């Protein structure tokens, strides 16, 4: 990731007002009711018919709490995304064969939630620098695919 | 096309934009600069810096296109095509730069309009903009 | 909807197929599995193996929906309609496999038509198929 | 890439009836075509206003044999195409700007110019190999990017 010092400080200081419970469930619920085909792969996680559902799903929430704690390592592992992801890389590759275009999708999700939550604080800047870390952790979980 | 219920919710948040569109594309643009740096080469002679002259007025020049896009969802062929010839024919605008500039206004609608930003919103505006920009990189022969 | 020139070429290439869509959407397709090994996972309970009797089947619904569609370029929403609610609602395709078996396509018929495969043939087959894949991804709720 | 010795011989075997020029010329014309906004890096080759100008433009030729020639570094480098590709990479990133999707389209053009001049010798198999190259190039000529 080509983030400078200074970059890298400024993405560390936003992580570090990230509700991972509440920005998680609200970037996986949006990533299912804005490209409805990611559903396909979570059919066990019962009702996903409509976005009040969606979003009130208390899987959707416990799972996206997860994702937004691993995207937390990746943010504090940023000059080794590629170890930080690895085990994730082989499962959602080798294992549910998710194209990677959709790693892409839910990085730019979480952009627009951490937009949504900060407001005139999430800066064209800081936005900036966090483009180069989705892209970062998106490349680094489709190595498998490599 | 879009469907009824879309372009209900494309109205309806397009209203709570208010007086905010130039504004909003602005910073759409800004936030496109910046974050995706191989865009910065289309507008060449184009001050880029924050609170540019140039960005302000370019910024005021997408949001009413927009805003007239939201005045026609059931034409947006029509009412898009001379705008469709300039960024094809004229300018090649790759087409996933229009990605990146819809990736940039939603982040932008966001910032603003959080307790209206919500997720079915957001899927109807991604939808618009979808549709904006198909019609947008249209003329390529 | 295609340029008038986009389909005559299309409608044009599309004689030069003959009696051979089927078997060519069944080339496509496993190119396809092969090429791109993700799209393996919709097709569970087939044998994705070479000369396949489910393959070559499949292969057959794919070249009469492509040849349906070349017969009504005016009009690919209305052609394609229930084939879009299948493959969004039921399937929950991703967007990025139309570009994938699209690409498969074009590859099988340069394959089995080279002197017919034009650089401006190729361009209204792509434009073809991408138009095809925009109203098949068109019933996403 | 995840290239097998088995496959990696079937590709080489390939390359060396490749004929770079008349390969190269067609692929990078066929670019130009087929995705018209690829003209905005050519405004110096002149005449790209129809499909026969282009594919009988000097420049184009000229310059799509150079591309090929680049491609084939890469098939005979198969375990270090990002150093086969890093000065390509500057050049294409941080000199030309251009968008890394436009790498993915050109590898793939490649693809179908190989299908349309080998025929029915250009196997699903070889396809599938092939594709695991310019999936690759592209990635290398990217890096600059990541
Ligand atoms: C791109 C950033 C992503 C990250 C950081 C990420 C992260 C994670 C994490 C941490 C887990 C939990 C592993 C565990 O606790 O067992 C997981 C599981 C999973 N992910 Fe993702 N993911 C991403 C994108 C996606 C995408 C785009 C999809 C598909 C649309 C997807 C589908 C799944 C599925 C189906 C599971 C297993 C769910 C289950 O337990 O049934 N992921 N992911
Ligand atoms: C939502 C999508 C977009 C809309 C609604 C839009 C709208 C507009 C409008 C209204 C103009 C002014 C035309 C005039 O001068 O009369 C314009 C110009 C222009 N646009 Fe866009 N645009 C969009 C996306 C893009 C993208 C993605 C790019 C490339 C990154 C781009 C590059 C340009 C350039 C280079 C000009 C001319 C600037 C100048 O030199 O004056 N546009 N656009
Ligand atoms: C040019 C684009 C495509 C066309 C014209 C097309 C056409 C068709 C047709 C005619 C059918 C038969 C429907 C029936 O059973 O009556 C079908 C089924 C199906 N398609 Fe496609 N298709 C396209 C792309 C794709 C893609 C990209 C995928 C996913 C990789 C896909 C996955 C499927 C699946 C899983 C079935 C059902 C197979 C079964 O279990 O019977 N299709 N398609
Ligand atoms: C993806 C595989 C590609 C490869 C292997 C490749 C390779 C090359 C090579 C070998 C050169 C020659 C450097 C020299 O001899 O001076 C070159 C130059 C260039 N490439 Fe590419 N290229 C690729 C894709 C693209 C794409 C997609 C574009 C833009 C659409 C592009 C635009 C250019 C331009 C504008 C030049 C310089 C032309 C000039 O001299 O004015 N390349 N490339
Ligand atoms: C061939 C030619 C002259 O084409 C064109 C050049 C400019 C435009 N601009 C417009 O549409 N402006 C425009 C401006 C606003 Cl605020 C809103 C909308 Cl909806 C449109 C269209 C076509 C060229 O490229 O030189
Ligand atoms: C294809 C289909 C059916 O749906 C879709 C609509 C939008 C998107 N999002 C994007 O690709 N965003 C996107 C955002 C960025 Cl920053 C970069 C890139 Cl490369 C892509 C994906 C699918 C449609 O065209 O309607
Ligand atoms: C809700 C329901 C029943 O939807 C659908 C299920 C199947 C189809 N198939 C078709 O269109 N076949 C079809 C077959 C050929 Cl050869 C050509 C063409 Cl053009 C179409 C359409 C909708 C479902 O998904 O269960
Ligand atoms: C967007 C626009 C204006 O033009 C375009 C039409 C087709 C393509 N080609 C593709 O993306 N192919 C493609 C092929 C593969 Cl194997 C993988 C992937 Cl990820 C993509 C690009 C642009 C349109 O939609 O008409």
């Amino acid at each position: 990731v080509q983030l400078s010092g200074e970059e890298k400080a400024a993405v560390l200081a936003l992580w570090d007002k990230v509700n991972e419970e509440e920005v998680g469930g609200e970037a996986l619920g949006r990533l299912l009711v804005v490209y409805p085909w990611t559903q396909r792969f979570f059919d066990s996680f019962g009702d996903l018919s409509n976005p009040g559902a969606v979003m009130g799903n208390p899987k959707v929430k416990a799972h996206g709490k997860k994702v937004l704690h691993s995207f937390g390592e990746g943010v504090h592992h940023l000059d080794n995304l590629k170890g930080t992801f690895a085990a994730l890389s082989e499962l959602h590759c080798d294992k549910l064969h998710v194209d990677p275009e959709n790693f892409r999708l839910l990085g730019n999700v979480l952009v627009v939630v951490l937009a949504r939550h900060f407001g005139k604080d999430f800066t064209p800047e800081l936005q900036a620098s966090y483009q180069k870390v989705v892209a970062g952790v998106a490349n680094a979980l489709a190595h498998k695919y490599h | 096309v879009l469907s009824a219920a879309d372009k209900t919710n494309v109205k309806a948040a397009w209203s709570k934009v208010g007086g905010h569109a130039g504004e909003y594309g602005a910073e759409a643009l800004e936030r496109m600069f910046l974050g995706f740096p191989t865009t910065k080469t289309y507008f060449p002679h184009f001050d880029l810096s924050h609170g540019s002259a140039q960005v302000k007025a370019h910024g005021k020049k997408v949001g009413d296109a927009l805003t007239l896009a939201v005045g026609h969802l059931d034409d947006l062929p029509g009412a898009l095509s001379n705008l469709s010839d300039l960024h094809a024919h004229k300018l090649r605008v790759d087409p996933v730069n229009f990605k990146l500039l819809s990736h940039c206004l939603l982040s932008t609608l966001a910032v603003h309009l959080p307790n209206d930003f919500t997720p079915a919103v957001h899927a109807s505006l991604d939808k618009f903009l979808s549709s904006v920009s198909t019609v947008l990189t249209s003329k390529y022969r």
